């Protein structure tokens, strides 16, 4: 139900391979069997990076299919995660909640922390895991970046990525914020590439 | 009936620790000028080391020389090139920095230091005119006028006595020339331990602490940090060879604290 | 202990937020500052909230403190793109065009399908 | 005139002693005036003296005497203790000494001197001048006589399988026998 | 160069003897207990009786002229406890501090393989 120009463009794999999303971690759960290919032999896996540009299609099919662009929010508490969830929030319009998650923002109303989403991302579903958890009280799909260690309940939509590294998760950012941009209308032609360049969600610590 | 030894080097930088193993008899026969910081030479607190700086003092030898900002403007952005920076300390980027600008000022230019790693020298301007592998340097029986030759050279105008790794590594990277503290020879390759990634394959060096990293800064892998041996050609200049937990930050600021509290109670019962 | 009020604390932290380059090191000046901008109903209270203001501009001249300043938070606006890189670490050439790839990822890549530059590197343990 | 003494160094410790051994040998070197050299392979320190040192022949034994405190587990701030003053002796005693016990109730003697958190070991050594090392059956106790005497007494009371409430109302009445003193 | 001795330590809970002879036991040189040295009962093992009675014995040593000694300490061994007690480590203090040379220091306690019944019963000796 996709068009085939959607698929693995060759400079987006030398994209992906160069941020070492492929390395993973030692443990691999029954659920997220699939997403690895095979062993290399010492104790990381690799994993098949056609299922993560496609899950992440799926994905920016999930935030292009809300309404209201203001309604997505983003989640993060990782070092890097702040910094890339604020460059996401500043090219899409959706409401960051960087640092510190407010517990009681999903229930209760009255703390001026309460927003309800209609659609959640979190960077990794174990450090931001009450964002997960309070989601799960008011009925709200979240879409998520797992690892091959991370916690897969009360997730739908994960992709699989590394989480660990700032590479990785910076560019895993930008590639969901340049597929929802490329599928809104932002920037019309498919073959163009995306006039920002994936280093500005990357981050330095001075 | 000794030999007149006749120096090789114009001038030369020394650390703290050639300062500290050595006396200026072993420094005299090998250098005809001798400079140094003076945070370096304020540092200095040992009993022998202070009545060795009397003795150097009283010689008039040595000459105390602070270096330029722009020079350590030019050395912090070599180190933060080489990722060196983190490990050196000011008075290892200041002496790395008063090197610099001693061989500026020694062979006229910058043609024979590297503003990058891995960048080739300008050899176009030279007709103008303990893990060390010293090897090579060794049965050269020169003369005199074969020695003043030499130190007639741009390449043993300006040398760096030093005992740092880091500060070593950082020279190799500019190209810099590097005597040993103890044998006085020109040192060619250097071997030093690396941290290495298992996965990402990335090279960091040792911790100045000695504390392991739990996380790799760019892998992020849990022990995928591993001890690898590297080693540096001064001629080729080529290296061969979570924690985003806020509790992390509480539990190494804990440490620290902890670090702080052992020093105020050691310091008590040594003073008490 | 003379423990300040929260008052005077609070209006402090207010004019050091909002009202910062024009208070000094003087409390002299700071007194018939804060009488020109700040309604204060007493000479008491605003005595306090002066010398209040006066102290946190002498500890304020020696580095950050938590509190908001706009003289920072500029910086922490352009501190989010000022340093992009000419060449990132993404790019072919930091390696010198042509990836350092297991034999298990060239699989992966000449499965799915892709051509790309890729160097085979032996590894085991 | 010069004498050395050989000691083990026990494998559980040897990682705090390469992690806090900066902070082990220099107030002993300065302080006391000694001379330490390691042998890391054969599990050996030789604490070794010269009448280039001072003379003190009974600080060789008392430096024999911390680097046996530090095989049993003991930290610094007693070696501190230990520097300083010198009424403080080292104790082992067996579990199996008191009461034959296998398997859970040793478990349970060791539960039983060790508490929820620590608390009656807390209680073991504030209320006492003592200090506690726990060992797998070792039991080690820093200190003078009238100290570890009374220690002994609460040790034998809590090792016999008497409940430790009865040993904190034992221990808080020698306790203050032994400050009203 | 010098003549060393043979010392023994045996530390009870209740005294202390600082005992010691020449090489394989011919005829004992010093001979002190912990009764002798104070009087009062309560402070028959007492550290400061252990280093006045390893002082003494010193002084024998010193007047028959032996310098050097090679020392062993133990317990009672058996059913009842291995390592001495520290009336044996004040009268090492003692000995070290009295200015005699000292040559070896080990552990001699008789260590039984396999024990027989202690003398205490099922429910345990100590108070």
């Amino acid at each position: 139900s996709l068009p085939a120009t959607f698929d693995l463009t060759p400079e987006d794999a030398q994209l992906l391979l160069a941020a070492n999303t492929h390395l993973g971690a030692r443990n691999v759960q029954v659920h997220q069997e699939p997403y690895v290919f095979n062993a290399r032999p010492d104790g990381v896996h690799v994993i098949n990076v056609g299922k993560t540009w496609e899950k992440l299609v799926l994905a920016a099919r999930i935030i292009a299919a809300i309404p209201n662009p203001e309604d997505v929010v983003a989640i993060s508490s990782r070092t890097f995660g702040q910094r890339a969830v604020l460059k996401f929030a500043a090219h899409t319009g959706a409401t960051p909640i960087a640092g510190r998650f407010t517990p009681g923002s999903f229930t209760n109303y009255i703390t001026r922390s309460f927003k309800e989403p209609r659609l959640v991302i979190v960077t990794d579903p174990r450090s931001d895991a009450q964002a997960i958890k309070e989601a799960s009280y008011v009925n709200i799909p979240v879409i998520a970046l797992t690892d091959l260690d991370s916690p897969s309940e009360f997730v739908d939509v994960a992709i699989p990525c590394n989480n660990r590294g700032k590479h990785s998760i910076g560019l895993i950012w930008y590639l969901l914020a340049r597929e929802v941009l490329r599928l809104r209308g932002a920037l019309v032609d498919r073959t163009q590439p995306w006039s920002i360049m994936p280093d500005l969600y990357f981050y330095r610590f001075p | 009936m000794t030999e007149n030894q006749t120096a090789h080097v114009r001038a030369l930088i020394l650390d703290a620790t050639p300062l500290i193993t050595q006396s200026y008899t072993h420094y005299q026969n090998y250098a005809q000028s001798f400079y140094t910081t003076p945070t370096v030479f304020q540092e200095i607190k040992d009993a022998q080391a202070r009545k060795n700086l009397e003795i150097w003092q009283s010689l008039g030898t040595l000459k105390l020389v602070h270096p330029s900002e722009n020079s350590i403007a030019k050395v912090s952005t070599f180190a933060k090139l080489t990722g060196d920076y983190s490990v050196l300390s000011a008075n290892d980027l200041h002496i790395l920095a008063l090197t610099y600008e001693l061989e500026i000022k020694l062979n006229n230019g910058d043609w024979r230091l590297r503003k990058k790693p891995g960048d080739a020298l300008d050899a176009s301007k030279a007709d103008v005119g303990s893990g060390e592998d010293t090897t090579g340097s060794l049965g050269v029986e020169a003369s005199e006028e074969d020695r003043h030759v030499a130190l007639n050279r741009p390449e043993n105008q300006v040398a760096l006595a030093t005992g740092d790794f880091a500060v070593q590594n950082v020279a190799l990277q500019m190209n810099l020339n590097l005597m040993n503290f103890m044998s006085g020879l020109k040192i060619k390759r250097i071997r030093n331990y690396m941290l290495r990634c298992h996965a990402c394959f990335k090279i960091f060096p040792l911790p100045k602490d000695g504390k392991p990293k739990h996380f790799c800064a760019s892998c992020g892998g849990q022990g995928t940090l591993l001890r690898c041996a590297v080693s540096v050609d001064s001629r080729t200049g080529n290296v061969t060879p979570r924690e985003d937990q806020k509790e992390y930050e509480k539990v190494i600021k804990q440490e620290e604290w902890t670090r702080r509290h052992n020093e105020k109670i050691l310091n008590n019962w040594i003073g008490g | 202990g003379r423990v300040r009020t929260k008052t005077v604390k609070r209006a402090s932290k207010a004019l050091i937020e909002r009202y910062y380059p024009k208070l000094t090191l003087d409390f002299q000046t700071n007194k018939r500052l804060c009488d020109e901008i700040a309604t204060i109903q007493s000479k008491r209270l605003r005595n306090k909230i002066a010398g209040y203001t006066t102290h946190l501009m002498k500890r304020i001249q020696k580095g950050p403190v938590r509190g908001i300043s706009f003289k920072l938070q500029e910086e922490e606006r352009e501190r989010k793109d000022q340093y992009v890189p000419e060449v990132s670490a993404l790019d072919l050439s930091r390696s010198n065009g042509v990836l350092n790839v297991d034999n298990q990822t060239s699989d992966l890549v000449k499965s799915l399908g892709l051509k790309l530059p890729l160097s085979v590197i032996n590894v085991s343990a | 005139k010069f004498e050395s003494r050989k000691i083990m160094v026990p494998p559980h410790r040897m990682t705090p002693l390469r992690n806090s051994w900066t902070k082990i040998y220099p107030p002993l070197v300065e302080h006391l005036k000694l001379q330490v050299r390691m042998n890391l392979k054969t599990k050996s320190v030789e604490l070794r003296t010269n009448p280039k040192f001072t003379t003190d022949p009974g600080a060789l034994q008392k430096g024999a005497d911390f680097i046996k405190a530090f095989t049993l587990g003991f930290d610094l701030d007693d070696s501190i203790a230990l520097l300083r003053l010198d009424d403080l002796y080292i104790e082992t005693f067996e579990v199996k000494d008191v009461k034959t016990l296998t398997g859970d109730h040793l478990s349970r003697a060791i539960g039983r001197i060790a508490g929820k958190d620590g608390k009656t070991k807390f209680a073991i050594e504030n209320a006492t001048r003592t200090r506690i090392v726990l060992a797998d059956s070792k039991i080690h106790i820093l200190g003078g006589f009238t100290h570890i005497r009374m220690a002994r007494e609460s040790v034998v009371s809590l090792i016999l399988g008497s409940p430790p409430g009865k040993v904190y109302g034992n221990l808080r009445t020698v306790a203050s026998r032994l400050k009203e003193r | 160069s010098q003549v060393f001795g043979v010392a023994r330590i045996y530390a009870s809970f209740n005294d202390t003897f600082v005992h010691v002879t020449d090489l394989s036991g011919k005829e004992t040189i010093a001979r002190v207990t912990g009764g002798m040295k104070v009087k009062a009962d309560r402070d028959e093992s007492s550290p400061y009786a252990a280093m006045l009675a390893a002082q003494d014995v010193a002084a024998k040593c010193k007047e028959v002229g032996i310098t050097a000694v090679h020392v062993k300490i133990r317990a009672t061994g058996g059913t009842r406890t291995k390592t001495p007690g520290p009336g044996g480590q004040a009268a090492l203090r003692a000995l070290a501090r009295s200015g005699l040379r000292i040559g070896r220091i080990e552990d001699v306690t008789p260590v039984p393989s396999d024990s027989t019944r202690k003398k205490g019963g099922r429910r345990g000796r100590r108070l």
